[PDB]
């Protein structure tokens, strides 16, 4: 997240010399971020998918081999 | 009357006779549809199993 090291960057360095104050645009920039990005559960679904992929793939496979 | 007996009695046997050899020669006919019909399907079969 470098939106907040960069507002707290320039909040500290603007402390004293307070000439451009962008702290309510990065803070509202942030909170916009929050709002519009939105556990390893996703991980585990994904292995889920995958192995049932590699299973369908098998199961196709094995009807390779027919004569009669 | 008697002639007439005669002729079906000599008529009869010959006609089942002949009968009964094309029924058997029907039914050969219709097995041997049968069994190139299956076989056709089975070629296909097998094609449109190949194909995917």
């Amino acid at each position: 997240f470098l939106p907040l090291v960069h507002n707290v960057i320039k909040c500290m360095d603007k402390d004293s010399p307070d000439l451009h104050q962008d702290l309510n645009a990065l803070k509202t920039k942030f909170q916009e971020l929050r709002k519009l990005i939105g556990p390893e559960q996703q991980q585990q679904q994904l292995h889920s998918l995958r192995e049932q992929v590699r299973t369908k793939n098998e199961l196709l496979q094995k009807y390779k081999s027919l004569c009669m | 009357f008697v002639h007439v007996h005669h002729l079906i009695n000599e008529y009869r046997p010959h006609q089942a006779r002949e009968t009964l050899r094309v029924m058997m020669e029907v039914q050969k006919r219709q097995r041997l549809e049968t069994a190139e019909r299956f076989q056709k399907h089975l070629e296909r079969v097998i094609e449109m199993i190949q194909n995917c």
